[PDB]
RNA sequence: ACUCGGUGAAAUUAUAGUACCUGUGAAGAUGCAGGUUACCCGCGACAGGACGGAAAGACCCCGUGGAGCUUUACUGCAACC
RNA sequence: UAGGAAGAGUAGUACUGCCCGUACCGCAAACCGACACAGGUAGAUGAGGAGAGAAUCCUAAGGUGAGCGAGAGAACUCUCGU
RNA sequence: AGGUUCGUGGUAGGAGAGCGUUCUAAGGGCGGUGAAGUCAGACCGGAAGGACUGGUGGAGCGCUUAGAAGUGAGAAUGCCGGUAUGAGUAGCGAAAGAAGGGUGAGAAUCCCUUCCACCGAAUAUCUAAGGUUUCCUGAGGAAGGCUCGUCCGCUCAGGGUUAGUCGGGACCUAAGCCGAGGCCGAUAGGCGUAGGCGAUGGACAACAGGUAGAGAUUCCUGUACCAGUGCUAAUUGUUUAAC
RNA sequence: GGGUAGCGGAGAAAUUCCAAUCGAACUUGGAGAUAGCUGGUUCUCUCCGAAAUAGCUUUAGGGCUAGCCUCGAGGUAAAGA
RNA sequence: GAGCUGUACGUAAGCGUUGAUCCAGAGAUUUCCGAAUGGGGGAACCCACUAUCUUUAGUCGGAUAGUAUCCUUACGUGAAUACAUAGCGUGAGGAAGGCAGACCCAGGGAACUGAAACAUCUAAGUACCUGGAGGAAGAGAAAGAAAAAUCGAUUUCCUGAGUAGCGGCGAGCGAAACGGAAAGAGCCCAAACCAAGAAGCUUGCUUCUUGGGGUUGUAGGACACUCUAUACGGAGUUACAAAAGAAAGUUAUAAAUGAAGCGGUCUGGAAAGGCCCGCCAAAGACGGUAACAGCCCGGUAGUUGAAAUGGCUUUCCCUCCAGAGUGGAUCCUGAGUACGACGGAACACGUGAAAUUCCGUCGGAAUCCGGGAGGACCAUCUCCCAAGGCUAAAUACUCCCUAGUGACCGAUAGUGAACCAGUACCGUGAGGGAAAGGUGAAAAGCACCCCGGAAGGGGAGUGAAACAGUUCCUGAAACCGUGUGCCUA
């Protein structure tokens, strides 16, 4: 449920590496901001990524 | 089975080979037949409500149905049997004399 | 505990007709050698030996075995700035 | 009190009142300990003499004689007395 | 095929030739006038091994040439089963019994009587938990009971538990638990509001007797109480409004 | 009657307890983990028949190449004792 | 088509040719728990509310139906707050849970081990957990493979090849195209434009919906004109639009018919065996029957059969349909996208001279005089047209049903389980997990007598056999006894 409501990007896993190439597990998160938009004829607060926010949505 | 209660029987094999008798009972589940005067056994029976005195009772025992052949009511010899639907009923037919046993 | 009547296990066990002394031997022998003793079968007692039983020595060393702990051993990770 | 309300109480009579547990053991041979096992198991009651006493010794009501015996009276071992 | 000469101890190990077991294919056989298996013999081959004869057994099995393998055990503190030795040995789990009658095939051990002994803030009487028919009656004695047993918490067959008031629900809540929407989070989920469950606590109406196989504040006998309902008989009230 | 669960909990602190188990519970799975170590490895006869050394090795009771055994095949201006 | 009321004996009481028991298709009934759904709960229990009806003199009692939560939708009521929204209520649709310990797609993701130590690497994107499925899934109609010449969507198999490469360049990991086969199938959008409506008023305009048109690289389409065509013809529920209804055939789920020796004789308890004679065969499969059966029984080859229900295939019905050409003003051809930096992952490819694909974060194009690839990159050439979607077959697996097969096991074997087995038993629990087949052809399962309380024996009887007597075919060894030939204090 912690994900963007437009272009629903969320966290994904991957590796953290050191010099000497030791490998460990980590995640990458999206920068979702809690913003008030019109999901219907009504406004509400939702998670929206900052990428989906630079052209098109109405705050 | 091929042999019914109330039929006439010729015994084809066994200790009583060559004898004839009548069917007193039939046991199709276990495939045996009871025939009068055939295969007599002696039972040692204690006194009981049935058989008040008890003793060595000489009675009959079943034999296998394959040791048996039907006797033609007219020709009087053991025959294999066929089946012919004559009228509204399927009847048994002697396969030597070509006649109806029933 | 012992004797009598009732009931009735276990650890152990290569097969055994299973003496002593001096010697020999994987260097401490009931069983090997040379001698010395010794009729056959038990019952009540005692522990010198069977390197007696039990537990693939915890000591000691070895294995490019393991685990717990430490730090200014190495390489990392969380967390924080 | 807010509210609901044309019926209400009184006396006498007669009738109505569901589901589950209920046997038996329970300081024990019936529970927890592999056992008809010298262990463990909450609470109520718990008499008399002598006594401060629920200590101690002998008894009441009540409950028991313990699921191998008999006979000898050695060593030794245990628990006791001089 | 026959000679001549030289050889023939052996661990790790190399090389060769074979024996036996189960199954398949073809050929050819045996067998209720007795197969395999099993038992016993003084037979044969250089070994692994192979026959013959007799007893038991009661229905299948060899031989030849090939082929294919779950292919041969004395040891693994091997796995499973059976049976020994120790040995008529250790033990028989705290304690006071005796005699006389009875029953019975059988009595130290079961029943009855008398005397003796032990506990007695218990080894007595209730009652929660837990057990789940062990409770009663009539039969029984293979096994169980550390001995015996005619007995039993054992075996068999029939029985036995009765509530408006006792304890619990239909009443209440504590700790804690669950939790509509909600908040949080790769998934799974975590937390939490309204609400609801949850006694070990709060509230709430019955006592005394009798009951000889087994239930009793439950059944029965006397005398009660709590909550309701109908039917009678009087009283009273009607929208400034009994209740 | 309830709560805390193993990369965890609880501890008036002893490495103390978490179902007779605790320097890290129990169960199932990865899994027939790995074991240069110890034990075991089943019928017969015929011919031949060793080594316990060198070098290197995180090597030293392990390995590799050479040395020493066995089976087969070759060539002679016959090389062996 | 003659018996039947199961295992399972028996007693009792009954039923069947006025056709039972039995077999196959289709119906009816189907307590309580469990997603469990009126509320609660310690599994199979407890306690309700609302309507309609019923019983009683009335409380007491009884019957039927409805009553969970969430998502979508229609209608109605409705706050702070004026309009309105949130909220609340009713109705209509949908979901929930299980599993075949298999097969496949996705999210997350070990360690032991190997490297004769070990950290990069390996094991391995494995085990495992979680979510979605389907009878298959996934992939799929070129911004492709290539290279003096071309091919023409995916998938699977054989080769290429242990090659080219990757790699503390160690241990190890390891392709692809060409070539040969199985199977084969192609299509819908978005946008230019047309037509209609509606909202904003961007105020005579844009922007929302519906319908038509159109989907491609020799560029294609819109747009202009020619030709034909509105069912003449064509297609279809497996993609290409979607829902029905008939008839014929076939097949599956019970069945029917079906040849030939009672042949003689020997042994025997019994003949299917031995000896001597016959016969059938589109039938000499298999099993049973007192021992080894083509001719005794059930059957077998061949030939037939279906009231009812299911499947499949054809035909009808039904339904739906514009496709060629010539031009090159103007217009359209998928934007926070492609790409780039930084950090990671997937590619056989470990950052490397690293193309290609994906994720997070920032920056950020062109648009036919355009864009991408050909293993850094530039120029030339060649091939192609991304940022939307659908698609059968060839491929994977087996809890099941039907018919069979085996130089597979034969009771310590084969499943843990040939037997009332996931049982007995052990554990608080998750969980672990046995032993145990054989009378006889037929119960003919020992009447009667004797010793004994019984158990157990000795006779008698049955049977081929009782030394087959209800742990019962055979019946080895250990181990325990009785008797005796030779030896021994
Ligand atoms: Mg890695
Ligand atoms: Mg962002
Ligand atoms: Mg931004
Ligand atoms: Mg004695
Ligand atoms: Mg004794
Ligand atoms: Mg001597
Ligand atoms: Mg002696
Ligand atoms: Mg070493
Ligand atoms: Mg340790
Ligand atoms: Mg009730
Ligand atoms: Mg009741
Ligand atoms: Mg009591
Ligand atoms: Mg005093
Ligand atoms: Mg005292
Ligand atoms: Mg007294
Ligand atoms: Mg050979
Ligand atoms: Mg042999
Ligand atoms: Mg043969
Ligand atoms: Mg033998
Ligand atoms: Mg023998
Ligand atoms: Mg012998
Ligand atoms: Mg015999
Ligand atoms: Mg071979
Ligand atoms: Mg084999
Ligand atoms: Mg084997
Ligand atoms: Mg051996
Ligand atoms: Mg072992
Ligand atoms: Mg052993
Ligand atoms: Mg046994
Ligand atoms: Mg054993
Ligand atoms: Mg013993
Ligand atoms: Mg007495
Ligand atoms: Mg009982
Ligand atoms: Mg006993
Ligand atoms: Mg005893
Ligand atoms: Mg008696
Ligand atoms: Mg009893
Ligand atoms: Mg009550
Ligand atoms: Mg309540
Ligand atoms: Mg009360
Ligand atoms: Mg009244
Ligand atoms: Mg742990
Ligand atoms: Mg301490
Ligand atoms: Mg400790
Ligand atoms: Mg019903
Ligand atoms: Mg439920
Ligand atoms: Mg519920
Ligand atoms: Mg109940
Ligand atoms: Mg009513
Ligand atoms: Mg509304
Ligand atoms: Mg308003
Ligand atoms: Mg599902
Ligand atoms: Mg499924
Ligand atoms: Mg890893
Ligand atoms: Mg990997
Ligand atoms: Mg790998
Ligand atoms: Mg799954
Ligand atoms: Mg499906
Ligand atoms: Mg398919
Ligand atoms: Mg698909
Ligand atoms: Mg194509
Ligand atoms: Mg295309
Ligand atoms: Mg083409
Ligand atoms: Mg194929
Ligand atoms: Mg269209
Ligand atoms: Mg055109
Ligand atoms: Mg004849
Ligand atoms: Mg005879
Ligand atoms: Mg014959
Ligand atoms: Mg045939
Ligand atoms: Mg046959
Ligand atoms: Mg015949
Ligand atoms: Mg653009
Ligand atoms: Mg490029
Ligand atoms: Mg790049
Ligand atoms: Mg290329
Ligand atoms: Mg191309
Ligand atoms: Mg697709
Ligand atoms: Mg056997
Ligand atoms: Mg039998
Ligand atoms: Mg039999
Ligand atoms: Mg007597
Ligand atoms: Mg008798
Ligand atoms: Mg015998
Ligand atoms: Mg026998
Ligand atoms: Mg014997
Ligand atoms: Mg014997
Ligand atoms: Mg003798």
């Amino acid at each position: 449920a912690k994900e963007c409501v437009i272009t629903g990007r969320k966290s994904r896993s991957g590796n953290k590496r050191s010099h000497a190439m030791n490998s460990s597990k980590r995640t990458w998160k999206a920068n979702l901001q809690k913003v008030r938009i019109l999901v219907n004829g009504k406004p509400k607060k939702v998670w929206v990524s900052a990428r989906a926010l630079k052209s098109g949505k109405v705050e | 089975m091929h042999v019914k209660k109330g039929d006439k029987v010729k015994v084809i094999t066994g200790k009583d080979k060559g004898k004839s008798g009548k069917v007193l009972a039939a046991f199709p589940k276990k495939d045996r037949v009871l025939i009068e005067g055939i295969n007599m056994v002696k039972k040692h029976t204690k006194p009981s409500n049935i058989n008040p005195q008890g003793g060595i009772l000489n009675v009959e025992a079943p034999i296998h149905v394959s040791n048996v052949m039907l006797i033609d009511p007219k020709t009087g010899e053991p025959t294999r049997v066929g089946y012919e639907v004559k009228g509204d009923k399927k009847v048994r037919v002697a396969k030597k004399s070509g006649e109806v046993i029933d």
